[PDB]
């Protein structure tokens, strides 16, 4: 109710006070203004989600003022607020104020602080900047507007240059799918005229009698553009090097901020991802073959950040299908269970390594149930929902409804993805607790007690569970395509999920009650460090998009080391100075060559006469 | 009216300064900054007393003022000064570029600083003479003038005459490189005259009636070559832009204020208003050459920025890529491309002048130029990476600021015309993050202890930190509400697009 601005003005204007304050206020008054800006967009976002109640799901506009126009050209700063962009928003100013008022614990000890609270702020009004645009331009903005933010929290330490050099991978992956948003938008403008979603969705079928052939390049195009932002096959780089960073920027970047602006675009166009059927599919298509990849990774390498983070490249793919597979409520539904385990699982994860005191290691810990079991519940909990569990968790009924309405699609490849998936996150939800918590404790882990981060973990714990699980998110303001029921086979397929999982968790379980002697053979096994070599490079694509352009690159700046044509187009001078040094040589002194010269002008002036 | 005290500001501030040298040594300062805000004040008093909302449709002769002369009466040259809206943008841009120019030159004392400000007005003055110019003849003289005293900068301010490298390779290229082509375009504006004084019979160097001269084909295209050559040796084009870093990189960076932020706009500016009026048949013709070139000039200019090691030469590489999206804007038919043009133009501009205010500031807090031998001074300075990384950020297309909005109504545009070329075109945003981030990560990320000198380092003084904050937050509104200045520019460029459409 005219309060949208105010769920970007208050913490953008809160970033400008700590972007000139660098440093010279106190720990508490910093501390209080970093959450109080945060706090206010939830309390603005609350009233606003209560009163979507009281409208009746009805969408509520509001345009501040025009940003360009040309007469042909008209683009302006209008937000629309509907059961879609309502629920991004949710998500945003929840997880956000979350992951936020732990740091307002964890980043204490150390400088950098009112910094840290500067670009957390701005990171946070980009997100919510792309998920209420109702223009594809104000959306861009919010794209490369959160990409900029996660350069700047990546390399958040500047002093040691390995994650002040990891950001900018992102930073150029991200660009690339920022190009390739963006051809799109000029083949949409070239097109169908307008921008604006609504006016998009009942122009593009007016504008569409005659001609098909080039929508496809616009919606593959602009599908280019959704999956690299957050994490997909042809660009599946930057989600091990993010996790360089602190942990809670990581929580930000991984969990439901920036990662969940893919979604939202696939999810916004949908009716327009409608008028072409194959691109739908498409999706799906690179959904299945993603979800094949990202799982195991977790298992291979001993860094619990990059454990977390091949988790979160495996659960956005598998949103992608779920989109794929015209089931749009049931994946936002997923969203809205997903970012509630993954931010708590990362952030228990920081705590945990702060009394670590630098480990870094998952093979060198065990017994950890005895040093503090706060931490143990909470991976627990995060465990229990990633594997689809059908005992208390939140995003089973999730992962139940869209593999009903996967079957209801009919494609027996996608059902085979969904299983071999079940299986693969119950592989890695409890084999790094018990391979971490789980046997001697050689080097202790300092527990550390305080209500400043027990409290959040509280709600974060109460939320995270199926308590939070009967939240209905606002879906039926937008009317989207419906998601398809299927009923009798839905019991069916709850108990051969809960199977899958079953037998996967055991498996761990067996692997962790074993002698693990033959889990140090297959982790001594020649092809087993031959596999191991090869999801290191990752289906070598970090490997190919390293050696594919960028020595390419780094030698055509060798040659371009000095500057040719400026050297090319010297020669004009090169050769009038060696020339004019001739001449000058060519004169002598001595006099009876310049009679000859006056001889040899006479014999050549009536040379040139004789032959006219 | 206002015109000719508009032009003459400058040059009488360098008599009055030069005239004062001998009351005083601090005088110029004073006087240079307050002779500057009288030129802005002028410039902003047509902006807003004048009717920059005006018909879109009202011919191609539209100005808000207009000042006539005889100068030469036997060829009819006369100081025909007149304004335009797109021309008003220019005179403000380079009025705030002059206090720039003027505040990085304070407390600056020499043997003698009366002769370099009366140089600095002097070479200011000339490209306010450009902007306002609609005789060839006038146009031609103040082209040829703003560029002989950046060599005397060059040369007796490149450094006090103890390194030979000052004058006979930085600046000699930079004045033999852009005389040429000058008298290339004074026959080009020759051969146009005497073809209408053939078809008419007066000797006029007037550009309405020029402007309309029957020419049989195959011989304005000539001519029209003859233009595009002096409007493509002082904007960076493929193939003659070696003077470019040089001059850059040589010059005090308030000369390098001058030589990069307002010097690249007359180009276009002529591109726009001299080359694509009077010959449009021709310059249909050479459309598609004027395409090829636009994208080897972004491509080319990103690889060679990504590649160079010092910082003057680097920040002068990414003006040849800027330069590549103007050019493939103005060879179009369409009045989108045209306004992202004008948007682009003026932050190419704003974008360039606080890189190298503070690259001069950075090398003379650590005494050392190479970008890779220094490295992780965040830790030491306390506001000058900050703001330099938003310049980084500006140069590449980050929407809030204006360059994104500039480049991509270009595009827009582009697309709207042919779209092959502009599907090339769009990819130099991928190579403009790469040389972004590498000036970035080479200078400011990493140890201190790459360098023995970065571990003694300096403060920075408040006007300075006051004239980059006032760049960042102008720039910024730019980005986010650049509408006031496209309305102002909306009837320029429609008219010069309508004949561009209509007299083909």
């Amino acid at each position: 109710m005219n309060m949208l601005a105010l769920t970007i003005i208050l913490p953008l204007i809160g970033f400008v006070l700590l972007a000139f304050s660098r440093g010279r206020w106190s720990e508490n008054v910093s501390a209080i203004v970093g959450v109080g800006s945060v706090g206010l967009a939830a309390l603005v976002t609350a009233f606003i989600g209560v009163d979507f109640f009281a409208n009746g799901e009805q969408t509520y506009s509001q345009p501040l003022w025009t940003w360009m126009s040309v007469g042909d050209f008209n683009i302006g700063f209008n937000l629309v607020l509907d059961g879609l962009s309502l629920t991004m928003l949710s998500v945003v100013t929840g997880v956000g104020f979350l992951i936020h008022m732990y740091a307002s614990w964890y980043m204490r000890g150390e400088e950098g602080y009112s910094r840290f609270f500067a670009y957390t702020n701005l990171f946070i009004a980009s997100m919510v900047v792309l998920v209420l645009a109702d223009n594809l331009l104000l959306m861009y903005l919010g794209w490369e507007g959160v990409g900029l933010c996660s350069y700047l929290l990546i390399g958040f330490y500047y002093t040691d240059p390995k994650n002040g050099a990891a950001a900018m991978k992102a930073f150029v992956v991200t660009r690339v799918g920022d190009v390739f948003l963006a051809f799109a938008l000029f083949i949409l403008y070239n097109e169908l005229g307008t921008l604006n979603f609504r006016e998009m969705v009942e122009l593009a079928p007016a504008h569409f009698a005659d001609g098909n052939n080039m929508l496809m390049w616009a919606t593959l195009m602009l599908l280019g553009g959704a999956v690299g932002k957050s994490a997909q096959l042809p660009l599946q780089t930057w989600l091990a090097d993010a996790m360089a960073g602190p942990t809670p920027v990581s929580a930000l970047i991984h969990a439901a901020t920036m990662v969940t602006a893919g979604v939202y675009l696939i999810a916004r166009t949908h009716g327009l991802f409608l008028m072409t059927p194959e691109v739908l599919h498409l999706v799906g298509i690179v959904g299945a073959v993603t979800l094949l990849l990202a799982g195991f990774a977790a298992l291979v390498q001993t860094d619990i950040k990059r454990v977390l983070a091949y988790s979160t490249m495996s659960q956005i793919g598998y949103m992608f299908l779920a989109l794929g597979v015209q089931a749009w409520d049931a994946a936002i539904f997923h969203l809205m269970t997903h970012a509630f385990f993954k931010a708590l699982l990362f952030l228990a994860s920081g705590s945990v390594i702060l009394a670590c005191h630098h480990e870094q290691n998952i093979f060198k810990m065990g017994g950890l149930r005895k040093s503090i079991p706060l931490v143990y519940l909470c991976f627990l909990v995060g465990g229990a929902a990633l594997s689809a569990l059908p005992l208390v968790t939140a995003g089973f009924f999730s992962k139940d409804e869209i593999l009903a309405g996967a079957m209801a699609n009919g494609h027996i490849n996608l059902m085979v993805a969904g299983l071999v998936g079940a299986f693969m996150t119950s592989l890695y939800t409890f084999r790094m607790i018990f391979i971490v918590f789980h046997g001697k404790e050689q080097i202790h882990a300092h527990a550390v007690k305080g209500v400043t981060h027990s409290l959040p973990l509280i709600v974060l714990l109460i939320l995270s569970t199926f308590v939070g699980a009967l939240i209905v998110p606002p879906l039926q303001g937008v009317l989207p395509q419906t998601t398809e029921l299927a009923h009798g086979s839905m019991l069916t397929l709850e108990i051969t999920s809960g199977v899958v999982a079953v037998v996967g968790i055991l498996l761990a379980a067996w692997l962790w009650l074993g002698k693990r002697t033959l889990v140090t053979s297959i982790a001594n096994s020649a092809p087993g460090r031959l596999l191991s070599t090869w999801w290191y490079n990752a289906w070598g694509f970090d490997w190919l998009y390293d050696k594919v352009f960028v020595k390419p690159f780094l030698g055509i700046a060798w040659l371009l080391k000095r500057d040719p044509l400026n050297s090319m187009m010297n020669i004009p001078a090169v050769l009038s100075r060696f020339a004019g040094k001739g001449l000058l040589l060519s004169e002598n002194g001595y006099l009876r060559w310049y009679v000859a010269s006056m001889s040899i002008g006479a014999v050549v002036v009536l040379a040139l006469l004789m032959v006219l | 009216m206002l015109l000719p005290w508009l032009i003459l500001i400058p040059f009488i501030g360098g008599f009055l300064c030069w005239q004062t040298e001998r009351f005083g040594v601090k005088v110029p300062r004073w006087i240079a900054l307050i002779t500057m805000g009288l030129t802005l004040a002028l410039s902003l008093q047509l902006w807003l007393q004048g009717g920059y909302s005006l018909t879109q449709s009202a011919g191609i002769p539209q100005w808000q003022s207009e000042f006539d002369m005889p100068w030469i009466p036997r060829f009819g040259i006369s100081i025909h000064l007149a304004i335009d809206g797109l021309s008003l943008l220019m005179v403000v841009l380079t009025g705030l570029l002059g206090v720039l120019a003027v505040l990085c030159s304070w407390k600056e004392i020499e043997k003698y600083q009366g002769f370099f400000h009366l140089n600095l007005m002097w070479i200011l003055g000339g490209v306010i003479g450009v902007f306002l110019a609609i005789d060839m003849f006038l146009f031609f003289f103040f082209w040829e003038m703003m560029l002989v005293p950046m060599y005397f900068l060059i040369a007796l301010w490149g450094h006090k005459a103890s390194d030979g490298k000052t004058r006979i390779t930085a600046a000699t290229k930079f004045f033999i490189y852009t005389q040429a082509s000058g008298l290339v375009m004074l026959i080009a504006i020759l051969a146009l005259v005497f073809v209408h004084y053939n078809a008419t019979g007066v000797w006029t160097f007037n550009y309405e009636e020029l402007l309309n001269t029957p020419m049989s084909s195959g011989v304005e295209y000539l001519l029209m070559l003859g233009f595009f050559i002096a409007f493509a040796v002082k904007m960076p084009v493929v193939p003659l832009h070696g003077w470019l870093p040089d001059a850059h990189s040589q010059a005090p960076t308030a000369g390098s204020v001058d030589l990069a932020g307002i010097l690249l706009k007359t180009a276009a500016y002529g591109l726009l208003r001299f080359s694509l009026p009077l010959f449009p048949n021709a310059s249909a013709e050479f459309a598609p050459i004027a395409m090829w070139l636009g994208v080897i000039g972004i491509f080319y200019g990103a690889w060679m920025a990504f590649a160079q090691t010092d910082i003057k030469r680097l920040i002068a590489y990414t003006s040849v890529s800027h330069m590549g999206f103007v050019l493939i804007a103005i060879y179009t038919g369409s009045q989108l491309a045209y306004q992202g043009a004008v948007i682009q133009m003026i932050a190419h501009g704003l974008s360039a002048a606080g890189l190298f205010i503070l690259c001069g500031q950075l090398y003379e807090r650590i005494h050392t130029r190479d970008m890779r031998m220094m490295g992780g001074l965040w830790s030491k300075m306390k506001w000058l990476p900050a703001l330099s990384l938003f310049f980084a950020v500006a140069t590449l297309g980050m929407p809030g600021t204006g360059n994104f909005v500039g480049e991509f109504m270009i595009l827009f545009g582009s697309f709207q015309v042919v779209p092959v070329i502009t599907v090339i075109s769009t990819f130099g945003l991928v190579f403009a993050s790469v040389y972004s981030l590498a000036m970035l990560h080479r200078a400011y990320f990493g140890k201190a202890k790459s360098q023995i000198a970065s571990q003694e380092l300096p403060g920075m003084s408040l006007r300075e930190l006051f004239m980059i904050l006032l760049l960042v937050v102008l720039l910024v509104l730019l980005g986010f509400y650049p509408q006031p200045i496209l309305d102002t520019s909306h009837s320029a460029i429609g008219n010069i697009q309508q004949w561009f459409v209509n007299s083909v």
